[PDB]
């Protein structure tokens, strides 16, 4: 649900204006673009 | 584990000054030069030499970040970039150089020499217009020396015959005919803390295929890219009485859209009215010791 | 710049030789309680 | 299939100057309407 | 050390930079008179400057 | 006891020549000089 | 390197200190004739000077 684009930090320009920051609110939470995939959280809910 | 530690303690990172006086000399390569310029400025009262206010920098950098399409990837990365290296420096480090328009000194040349200039313009040869930038910084006691960088940049004046004879009739003293100097003084250059003025090719790569008049760059080789995105400057020749005063005036005019956000805004001088000469300058401030 | 080492550098490989030491004499004097009081805070601060 | 002909052509229509437009961009945000075909030029008075 | 009281050269100042300077000088802004001394020694081959 | 003896022969005591030229200019700062001079001399006949 | 016999740039010199030059040269102050010629060559990045 926090990976839809009408969220504020999924904009191209907060994330242009917060790409250097290492404790950004969207990093420090840990959702961020992702624009490759995310797979190992199938695969670990697949396992368990 | 002390070797290491005593190493890490050993060394630090120094901070030079930041630079004092910055001069700009236009000329044709061999003679004396046509205009002369300097600026000294207290960094805090004067206006000729200055740190960025920060609205300025507030309204170039949101100038940068919206400069992209929504369709091509690689203008992402390129807004990204030039965003990335503004970022590096603060408003502190950051200064503004305004040049006066208008020639420090009477241009100190020979009949003869200038009949030579004439001479040398007129058939074959091919004469290069040579614009020098020069930024010196205050004395340090640390190192016995006082840093200093310049630039040189040349461009020729093509072979085109009634171009010449133009600017040929121009430097004999015809009034209503200007000498026009594509690839000029840039506008953002950048002072390293020993080598030369380097180009932010970032910036420079950002006006030249991001604005909406694209500038072509096909038939161009590769020396001449990285100048591609400089301004261009115009000289007239003020007399006024028969001889020994003889007066530049020189304007500069960017590439593309003169009205663009990228642009920092110029300003008028108080007591003539015409615009200043805006250099901005980006200072390295980090040695390794 | 980055061409410096910094003090931390050091100073952390001195703590995970510390860790090493500790682990090597809680190892032989074979105490349950401490190893697993050292697991503990050890993996806390290792997240954090 | 059937919403990226209607979306990657009729975006004009998307345009709404304010008050159900607020919605409507949001409605078609959290669809996914954009021209996925590359071949095709996208629709040019619509940057803003 | 002996200076001439007069001046090497004529002054070469444009009249355009003189104005600037009157109106530099004229209205809040704190100009700075600048006093510099160079001395210079021969070349010497131990080294190189 | 050589190495000392070595270490004070190696290092010496030179001497710089008598400084040449002497320039003095009294200006307005980002201006043309006020007043420029230069002085060299033969330092037995000379008198500046 | 061919240099060309007119001088590039009219006499700055001013009228006192050309009397002065006049005085030096009248009774028995020897002055030397100082011929300099310098050679500069093209910045290189190896060494930054």
């Amino acid at each position: 649900v926090c990976q839809f684009a009408f969220m504020p930090y999924n904009s191209i320009t907060w994330r242009t204006e917060h790409q250097m920051d290492p404790m950004s609110l969207d990093k420090l939470f840990g959702v961020s673009q992702r624009d490759s995939f995310a797979l190992w959280d199938i695969v670990l809910l697949f396992s368990l | 584990f002390s070797p290491l530690l005593l190493w890490s303690l050993l060394n630090q990172i120094g901070t030079i000054s930041m630079p004092e006086k910055v001069t700009l000399r236009i000329s044709i390569e061999g003679y004396p030069p046509l205009y002369e310029m300097e600026a000294q400025g207290s960094n805090h009262d004067n206006a000729e030499l200055g740190m960025i206010k920060p609205d300025q920098l507030a309204s170039l950098n949101q100038a940068l970040t919206d400069s992209y399409t929504t369709r091509d990837t690689n203008s992402i990365l390129r807004s990204r970039m030039s965003v990335s290296y503004l970022k590096g420096y603060t408003y502190e480090d950051i200064l503004i150089v305004r040049f006066r328009p208008e020639s420090e000194i009477y241009w100190p040349i020979s009949q003869d020499s200038r009949n030579a200039m004439i001479d040398k313009l007129s058939r074959n040869t091919s004469v290069n217009f040579e614009v020098s930038l020069e930024f010196t910084r205050p004395y340090d006691p640390n190192e016995n020396a006082a840093l200093k960088h310049s630039k040189s940049w040349l461009v020729p004046i093509s072979l085109d015959m009634t171009i010449r004879a133009k600017i040929q009739s121009a430097l004999r003293g015809d009034p209503g005919h200007p000498i026009l100097i594509p690839q000029s003084i840039p506008a953002f250059i950048q002072v390293p803390n020993q080598g030369e003025l380097t180009l932010p090719t970032s910036i420079g790569n950002t006006i030249i295929n991001d604005g909406n008049p694209r500038i072509n760059t096909t038939g161009m080789e590769k020396s001449d890219e990285a100048r591609a995105w400089f301004d261009s400057l115009t000289l007239n020749l003020e007399q006024g009485k028969s001889q020994n005063e003889k007066m530049w005036i020189a304007t500069s005019e960017h590439p593309g859209d003169q009205n663009a956000k990228l642009w920092i805004k110029t300003a008028n001088t108080t007591y003539s009215g015409r615009p200043y000469l805006q250099v901005v300058g980006f200072i390295d401030r980090a040695f390794p010791s | 710049k980055a061409s410096r080492i910094p003090v931390t550098l050091v100073v952390m490989l001195v703590g995970m030789t510390l860790a090493i030491i500790i682990d090597r004499a809680l190892y032989l004097r074979k105490s349950v309680v401490g190893k697993l009081i050292y697991q503990v805070l050890m993996i806390a601060f290792l997240h954090i | 299939v059937c919403l990226q002909i209607f979306g990657c052509v009729f975006l004009s229509w998307f345009d709404q100057s304010g008050g159900w437009g607020k919605t409507l961009c949001i409605v078609r945000q959290l669809f996914s309407i954009t021209c996925v075909n590359n071949e095709c030029h996208v629709l040019k008075e619509l940057e803003d």
